[PDB]
Protein backbone atom coordinates (compact mmCIF):
# COMPACT_ATOMS: atom_id res chain seq x y z
CA UNK A 1 0.00 0.00 0.00
CA UNK A 2 2.93 2.49 0.60
CA UNK A 3 3.60 4.49 -2.42
CA UNK A 4 7.50 4.85 -4.06
CA UNK A 5 9.23 6.34 -5.91
CA UNK A 6 11.76 4.19 -8.57
CA UNK A 7 15.14 4.65 -6.88
CA UNK A 8 16.35 6.19 -10.01
CA UNK A 9 14.11 9.27 -9.79
CA UNK A 10 14.99 12.50 -8.38
CA UNK A 11 12.79 15.44 -7.98
CA UNK A 12 13.02 18.99 -7.79
CA UNK A 13 11.38 22.37 -6.53
CA UNK A 14 11.53 24.91 -9.85
CA UNK A 15 9.64 28.37 -10.52
CA UNK A 16 7.62 26.06 -13.21
CA UNK A 17 6.97 23.72 -10.46
CA UNK A 18 7.88 20.35 -9.13
CA UNK A 19 9.88 18.12 -11.80
CA UNK A 20 10.86 14.91 -11.54
CA UNK A 21 13.85 13.24 -13.47
CA UNK A 22 14.69 9.64 -14.23
CA UNK A 23 18.65 9.55 -14.10
CA UNK A 24 18.14 6.01 -16.04
CA UNK A 25 16.53 6.98 -19.14
CA UNK A 26 17.02 11.08 -19.23
CA UNK A 27 13.23 11.69 -19.06
CA UNK A 28 12.27 14.20 -17.06
CA UNK A 29 8.55 15.45 -16.04
CA UNK A 30 6.80 18.46 -14.84
CA UNK A 31 3.89 17.68 -12.37
CA UNK A 32 1.51 20.74 -11.93
CA UNK A 33 0.37 22.03 -8.62
CA UNK A 34 -2.38 19.74 -7.71
CA UNK A 35 -0.05 16.58 -8.94
CA UNK A 36 2.60 17.81 -6.73
CA UNK A 37 0.62 17.90 -3.57
CA UNK A 38 -0.89 14.12 -4.22
CA UNK A 39 2.80 12.91 -4.76
CA UNK A 40 4.06 14.78 -2.02
CA UNK A 41 1.58 13.38 0.57
CA UNK A 42 1.76 10.14 -0.40
CA UNK A 43 5.75 10.37 -0.53
CA UNK A 44 5.12 11.40 3.74
CA UNK A 45 3.04 7.80 3.94
CA UNK A 46 -0.12 9.23 3.19
CA UNK A 47 -2.95 6.54 1.96
CA UNK A 48 -4.66 7.99 -1.23
CA UNK A 49 -7.98 7.52 0.87
CA UNK A 50 -6.25 10.32 3.35
CA UNK A 51 -5.33 12.68 0.17
CA UNK A 52 -8.67 12.63 -1.33
CA UNK A 53 -10.09 13.74 1.87
CA UNK A 54 -7.41 16.83 1.63
CA UNK A 55 -8.67 17.58 -1.85
CA UNK A 56 -12.20 17.80 -1.01
CA UNK A 57 -11.70 19.48 2.40
CA UNK A 58 -9.18 22.12 0.44
CA UNK A 59 -10.04 22.59 -3.40
CA UNK A 60 -13.71 22.93 -5.20
CA UNK A 61 -14.20 19.16 -6.23
CA UNK A 62 -16.24 16.24 -5.25
CA UNK A 63 -14.75 13.20 -2.98
CA UNK A 64 -15.33 10.72 -5.74
CA UNK A 65 -13.11 13.05 -8.60
CA UNK A 66 -10.66 13.00 -6.26
CA UNK A 67 -10.15 9.51 -5.50
CA UNK A 68 -10.75 8.99 -9.28
CA UNK A 69 -7.81 11.69 -10.07
CA UNK A 70 -5.07 10.10 -7.69
CA UNK A 71 -5.87 7.20 -8.76
CA UNK A 72 -5.33 8.28 -12.66
CA UNK A 73 -2.50 10.07 -11.45
CA UNK A 74 -0.72 7.30 -9.77
CA UNK A 75 -1.70 5.02 -12.61
CA UNK A 76 0.30 7.79 -14.94
CA UNK A 77 3.42 7.63 -12.64
CA UNK A 78 3.80 4.14 -12.75
CA UNK A 79 3.38 4.09 -16.60
CA UNK A 80 5.51 6.81 -17.07
CA UNK A 81 8.26 4.92 -14.70
CA UNK A 82 8.23 7.25 -11.69
CA UNK A 83 6.32 5.36 -9.41
CA UNK A 84 7.09 1.49 -8.39
CA UNK A 85 4.48 -0.57 -9.14
CA UNK B 1 -12.13 26.43 -1.13
CA UNK B 2 -9.45 26.78 -3.84
CA UNK B 3 -10.17 26.04 -7.72
CA UNK B 4 -9.45 22.47 -8.22
CA UNK B 5 -7.48 21.80 -11.01
CA UNK B 6 -7.14 18.80 -12.18
CA UNK B 7 -3.54 16.38 -11.29
CA UNK B 8 -1.43 16.86 -14.42
CA UNK B 9 2.08 15.39 -15.48
CA UNK B 10 3.71 16.67 -18.72
CA UNK B 11 7.02 15.13 -20.19
CA UNK B 12 9.65 18.38 -20.39
CA UNK B 13 12.39 16.37 -22.08
CA UNK B 14 14.83 14.08 -22.32
CA UNK B 15 18.39 14.17 -21.08
CA UNK B 16 21.05 12.76 -23.12
CA UNK B 17 24.83 12.74 -23.70
CA UNK B 18 26.22 16.17 -25.81
ZN1 LIG C 1 13.61 4.61 -14.83
ZN1 LIG D 1 4.46 16.48 3.39
ZN1 LIG E 1 -3.30 8.35 7.03
ZN1 LIG F 1 -4.58 25.23 2.17
ZN1 LIG G 1 -16.84 15.02 -11.71
ZN1 LIG H 1 -17.76 13.94 -10.55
Amino acid sequence: AEFRLRPEISVAQTDYGMVLLDGRSGEYWQLNDTAALIVQRLLDGHSPADVAQFLTSEYEVERTDAERDIAALVTSLKENGMALP
Amino acid sequence: KKKYTAPQLAKVGEFKEA
